[PDB]
């Protein structure tokens, strides 16, 4: 429950960036474009402290089970409970990533000990470049 | 204590994208 | 409204839809 | 081959209902025929002992108010494995089953019963079944993603910049 | 420690500013005298809100100088801490004595039989500090000090902390 | 204040200058230092009003940059509103600027949010918010008042989300 209840805190805190960012866009009048830099980097570096947290505790999540309430009533509140319930995307993403992979389309295991090697000797590359010229 | 609550931000209007197939017999 | 009463409904049944011979007839589409 | 993932998967038996109508009395009965229902669970077994047979908080309240269920245990105790029970039920539409697995270890010094560990949640909604969270949140923050980066290439692309202003709209 | 309190004060206007805009003149005297001041009743004062609603009374001609006396109410923003209080710190000056961490506008004292032996003063380390096997306190170091007592003069107060006991040092 | 004690000037209930009991407020250094920078801005403006009226540019000093930059809008701020003469309120606030756990208005609220939904004292409150403590008995022999209060896995939790709370500089 510890791992949920920092997931819920977190979630909310974001929720209530995105409240924010929404109501200062809403204004007929656009602010300066500093303010608007400001608010998407910090709503955007706390999304990225979001998906990390939600990574570090994926086995807690995991082992919890989903579970109505005796108490809740599906019969008025069948409507509310199958709006939670669903989790299919949204269908543009769908299709998104299907030409995403139509574009991309042991041979793809040596390409990929290849790309391993190229992206080492950039590496060392860079380093070696970064090395050369004195930057202090 | 709580600065501010969040708004009510539910959206009964989305459609859902449940997909239904095995209705057939 | 829990017994389910055949052939009086207010919109067009769903059972009554796949009873229907148009299902079979999209199945059978390729005969036609 | 494209697959629709079994948590989404819904099923709806129109002819069942309609001839026997939704009960706890063949709620079990109702799930027989869905794909879920593996046919190598112990419960299946049963089943056709019984046909060979006849030829020749609320998990108390659920134990205690009916005698069918009983009958399971009697019957379910014998065989160890992948079996269907009932989780809850409240009347007139709305029944859930508890998904376990049961491994009887009889070993020496354990003094437990048999062990049961959860498989998989299925929920009876009116003539609907239902069947991870974790997804469902990756998701919407994923497409959520999706639209902010959207509305910000073309916030991005509306910006123009002069030397000796800045950066307007 | 940060307190929102409810202040008064008595004003004396120089009968010179006598003019229409003698609320204005009152408003600055009342800006340039209290903002920063030290009072052992309330501490430091640091802030004063609502400059705006600022409440007024009546004057009162003294019958002696004919200065006038205001007496101003506001509610302001004040610094106090109290006995046992632990407070982090940066640490100002090292001494073979202690040291000293500035706390908000003050400065606590440590004297160096309030810390346990662990902690050893190093002198030709740049700058002097004190090492211990897990904790190193030296300048610009956030500390934590338990504040043990306060001695109260009209400008300002000076408080003596010890850090004896476990879970106190570098953090 | 080990023992709470707060002495009769700075008592739980205040009386205002309306004659209603109220709790005592207390802030610590990110809630004093978004108070006080947003009077000084506040008063500035109205002199700036003042100014025009005997007769854009404040966006920039709220959002700083970086601390060296909020510093320099520091000192232009009381160059512009104190005058010079208050060496005092310069010290306390460039202590709270160095040592200031959080930046934005709106961390500072899911800290205040996260202290106080336990219902503690304000005095405990704010020596939280003030203080980061890595574990649960470090904050309670810390902060005594703490001691047979609050428990130590909600403590540790409380700590662990204030600690993830940090933002990076």
């Amino acid at each position: 429950g510890q791992a949920l209840d920092a997931v819920r805190m977190r979630l909310a805190q974001l929720t209530h960036s995105l409240r924010r960012i929404r109501d200062e866009m809403s204004k007929a009048e656009l602010p300066q474009w500093y303010t608007l830099q400001s608010q998407l980097n910090v709503t955007l570096s706390q999304l990225v402290s979001v998906t990390s947290t939600l990574q570090h505790f994926q086995e807690t999540l995991d082992s919890t089970v989903v579970y109505p309430l005796p108490k809740f009533p599906t019969t008025s509140h069948e409507s509310l409970v199958t709006t939670l319930l669903r989790k299919k995307n949204i269908p543009e993403v769908d299709e998104w990533m299907k030409y995403v992979r139509e574009t991309s389309g042991e041979e793809i295991e040596k390409l990929l000990q290849q790309d391993r090697e190229i992206t080492n000797w950039a590496r060392t590359t860079f380093r070696n470049e970064y090395g050369k010229h004195d930057f202090k | 204590p709580s600065y501010s609550p969040t708004s009510p931000s539910y959206s009964p209007t989305s459609p859902s994208y449940s997909p239904t197939s095995p209705s057939y017999s | 409204k829990g017994a389910v009463g055949p052939n009086n409904f207010i919109w067009p049944a769903e059972d009554a839809l796949r009873r229907g011979m148009l299902a079979m007839a999209s199945l059978h589409s390729k005969e036609l | 081959m494209n697959v629709t993932p079994l948590d989404e998967l819904q099923w709806k038996s129109p002819e069942w209902i309609q001839v026997f109508g939704l009960r706890t009395e063949n709620v079990l009965d109702y799930f027989a025929e869905s794909p879920f229902f593996d046919k190598t669970s112990n419960n299946q077994v049963i089943k056709m002992q019984r046909q060979f047979s006849q030829l020749n908080p609320a998990r108390r309240q659920i134990l205690f108010k009916y005698p069918m269920y009983m009958q399971l245990e009697e019957e379910l105790m014998k065989l160890d494995g992948t079996e269907y029970v009932l989780s809850s039920v409240r009347e007139p539409d709305f029944w859930v089953i508890r998904k376990q697995r049961r491994t009887n270890n009889s070993g020496v010094g354990s003094a437990k019963g048999p062990e049961i560990i959860p498989l998989q949640d299925y929920y009876i909604i009116g003539a609907n079944i239902y069947q991870t969270i974790f997804k469902i949140v990756q998701s919407r923050l994923m497409s959520t993603s999706y639209h902010l980066n959207s509305t910000l290439e073309s916030l991005y692309d509306l910006i123009e910049f002069q030397p000796s202003q800045g950066v307007h709209y | 420690m940060f307190f929102i309190k409810d202040l008064s004060l008595n004003i004396t206007l120089h009968p010179s500013f006598f003019g229409p805009r003698m609320k204005q003149y009152l408003k600055t005297k009342l800006l340039e005298e209290v903002e920063g001041s030290c009072t052992g009743k309330f501490g430091y004062i640091l802030c004063v809100l609502d400059y705006d609603n600022i409440d007024i009374q009546r004057g009162r001609i003294l019958p002696t100088d004919g200065s006038a006396e205001f007496n101003v109410k506001y509610r302001a923003v004040v610094f106090k801490p109290f006995k046992g209080e632990v407070v982090d710190g940066t640490v100002v000056s090292c001494s073979q004595h202690g040291f000293e961490v500035q706390v908000g506008p003050m400065k606590v004292f440590v004297t160096k039989h309030l810390m346990p032996q662990d902690l050893t003063f190093n002198a030709g380390s740049n700058p002097p500090s004190y090492q211990s096997s897990e904790d190193v306190i030296t300048i610009k170091s956030r500390i934590r000090v338990k504040i043990e007592g306060c001695i109260s003069q009209v400008s300002s107060i000076h408080a003596i902390g010890s850090i004896k006991e476990d879970y106190l040092g570098a953090i | 204040a080990a023992t709470l004690q707060l002495g009769q000037e700075f008592q739980l209930k205040q009386i205002n200058h309306q004659g209603e009991e109220e709790e005592l407020i207390a802030l610590n250094l990110s809630e004093a230092r978004l108070v006080i920078k947003e009077a000084l801005v506040e008063r500035r403006r109205a002199f700036k009003r003042s100014q025009k009226k005997h007769k854009a540019d404040d966006d920039d000093f709220m959002h700083s940059e970086t601390r060296e930059k909020e510093l320099e809008s520091i000192d232009v701020l009381l160059e512009q509103t104190t005058g010079g003469n208050n060496k005092d309120l310069k010290n306390t606030m460039q202590y709270l600027t160095n040592f200031s756990r959080f930046r934005d208005q709106e961390t500072v609220g899911a800290v205040i949010q996260l202290l106080k939904s336990t219902g503690l004292h304000p005095f405990e409150v704010a020596q939280l918010g003030s203080l980061a403590c890595d574990t649960a008995d470090e904050a309670k022999t810390l902060i005594p008042s703490l001691n047979n209060k609050i428990s130590d896995d909600e403590l540790e939790r409380i700590l662990k989300e204030l600690s993830n709370l940090e933002t990076l500089y």
